[PDB]
């Protein structure tokens, strides 16, 4: 929370604190501001936008919206080069501060009180098993005279008859059969640990990691359940 | 045939083309086959038509059942070759069950629904054309005659339908030889019908055995590129 807050911003050294939130479509949305701006005021009342700018939200009048800081979310980010600090953040009207009708988070904390307002229960336990593909090159368009979309990765079982530069290798996951091979087959564990490292290093807690059914690339990083909102997070 | 094959491949040429009759030159496409239409006539007379099934004479029948009997051996002759045996693959179209109807598509022997009794005969549909016109034509004759010469009933007509309908009693209906060592195999035993009328001398059909069986050779011998699809991972 805020307390904490300014503790990790001399801990780490922080130089800027990105602000994020999600669209409604599903895509985190970010927003940088240096460390020396976060202070009392920021808690409590936010920072606002130029908002007019964002899909489904945009109003043509009434176009600014107020981007209230979360303190429990806060996390270090992983890849940037300068220390940065991440805190996720609601939607709020202005003014009101209620909670925009169209803020997917504010929907979701929402969801979650009422639960509790119906006493029926008092906490929802989610566990997603989300999976996806690793690829090495992706190629796509559109346009009046065509389409096309072309895939590729070093374990694409097409790949069996390609010529590379220092030699095919040859070992990668036929069709529907990239379960579980050990390496080299499976190319991936490397990479599938790292994230897990980073996943965890982020608050997530890492059960699992393997390689999934598809060739070219399927896999799979399960992590621990949580309760609805916070899980949408992780 | 020899004259047909001699413009076919010429003609081919002379339009930059280069045509083969290989019975299955792609996996996933139709393979080539050489049905055979048969009758036997005497004084200008059909001695194929009859008042048996579907206007066939008694004698049609015993020439089918000799057919039916010897034909493992005569697929020595009339699927001489190795890749005759991946045409000859279970197929629903694939004429490889050794019976005959008038309509059903899974029996090696179709009888041509037809109008005349001058024209009744019957279709021996598993042949390909890389068999030699000569003994392969021989080979279904001098089996015919020895159905006909031992009264061998062919049984009764498969109208209904092919092992797609599989195992109903495991369908346990005779088929056609599954490869060209099996064949080979047959032919080597199966002699007898062949050196009828010293038609075929022993070192005749030892002579040719022995062609088809290095033949057979260098494919049972080399390498094949599916089974590094298969077991280079191993
Ligand atoms: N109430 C619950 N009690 C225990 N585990 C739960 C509960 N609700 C959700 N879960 C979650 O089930 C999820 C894991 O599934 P898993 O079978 O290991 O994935 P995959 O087989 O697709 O690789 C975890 O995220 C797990 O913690
Ligand atoms: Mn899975
Ligand atoms: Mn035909
Ligand atoms: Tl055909």
């Amino acid at each position: 929370s805020a307390e904490h807050v300014l503790t990790m911003l001399n801990e780490h050294e922080v130089k800027f604190v990105d602000l994020r939130f999600t669209d409604t479509k599903g895509k985190e949305q970010h927003v940088t501001i240096p460390a020396h701006q976060v202070n009392a005021e920021f808690f409590e009342e936010g920072k606002m936008f130029d908002g007019s700018s964002i899909g489904g939200w945009k109003g043509i009048n009434e176009s600014d919206m107020v981007l209230m800081p979360d303190a429990s979310t806060a996390v270090i980010d992983p890849f940037f080069a300068d220390s940065t600090l991440i805190i996720r953040c609601d939607i709020l009207e202005p003014g009101t501060l209620q909670g925009y009708d169209r803020d997917p988070r504010s929907i979701a904390k929402r969801a979650e009180d009422y639960l509790r307002a119906t006493g029926i229960a008092d906490t929802v336990l989610f566990g997603p098993e989300p999976e996806f593909f690793l690829f090495d090159d992706i190629r796509f368009g559109a346009s009046i005279s065509g389409s096309h979309v072309a895939i590729d990765d070093i374990e694409g079982a097409w790949n069996s008859s390609t010529k590379y530069e220092g030699g095919n290798k040859g070992h990668r996951p036929g069709v529907k059969g990239g379960y579980f091979p050990v390496p080299p087959v499976d190319s991936a564990q490397d990479i599938r640990s790292e994230m897990c490292l980073v996943m965890e290093q982020m608050g997530l807690v890492v059960e699992a990691h393997h390689h999934e059914v598809a060739t070219a690339g399927q896999n799979e990083v399960a992590t621990r359940f949580n309760t609805m909102t916070k899980k949408a997070d992780e | 045939i020899q004259i047909y094959k001699y413009v076919v491949h010429n003609v081919a040429h002379r339009f930059g083309k280069t045509a083969t009759f290989m019975p299955k030159p792609m996996f996933g496409d139709n393979g080539s086959g050489m049905h055979c239409h048969m009758s036997l006539a005497k004084n200008g007379t059909n001695l194929f038509s009859g008042d048996k099934y579907a206007g066939l004479s008694e004698q049609a029948l015993y020439y089918i059942g000799g057919v039916i009997k010897h034909a493992k051996a005569i697929n020595a002759l009339a699927n001489p070759t190795t890749n005759s045996y991946k045409r000859l693959v279970p197929g629903y179209e694939a004429p490889v069950m050794l019976a005959y109807s008038a309509r059903n598509r899974s029996a090696s022997i179709r009888i041509p629904v037809v109008a005349s009794p001058k024209a009744r005969r019957i279709e021996v549909r598993f042949p390909d054309p890389a068999a030699n016109p000569y003994l392969c034509f021989a080979a279904l004759l001098m089996a015919g005659l020895d159905g006909i010469k031992n009264k061998i009933h062919p049984g009764e007509p498969m109208d209904k339908n092919l092992y797609d309908l599989p195992p109903e009693e495991a369908k346990e209906i005779p088929q056609v030889a599954g490869s060209l060592e099996e064949a080979l195999n047959a032919l080597d035993l199966d002699r007898e019908f062949l050196k009828a009328g010293g038609v075929f001398t022993d070192e005749a059909i030892d002579a040719y055995i022995a062609l088809r069986r290095e033949e057979d050779d260098r494919v049972r011998m080399t390498p094949h590129p599916v089974e590094f699809e298969l077991y280079y991972s191993v």
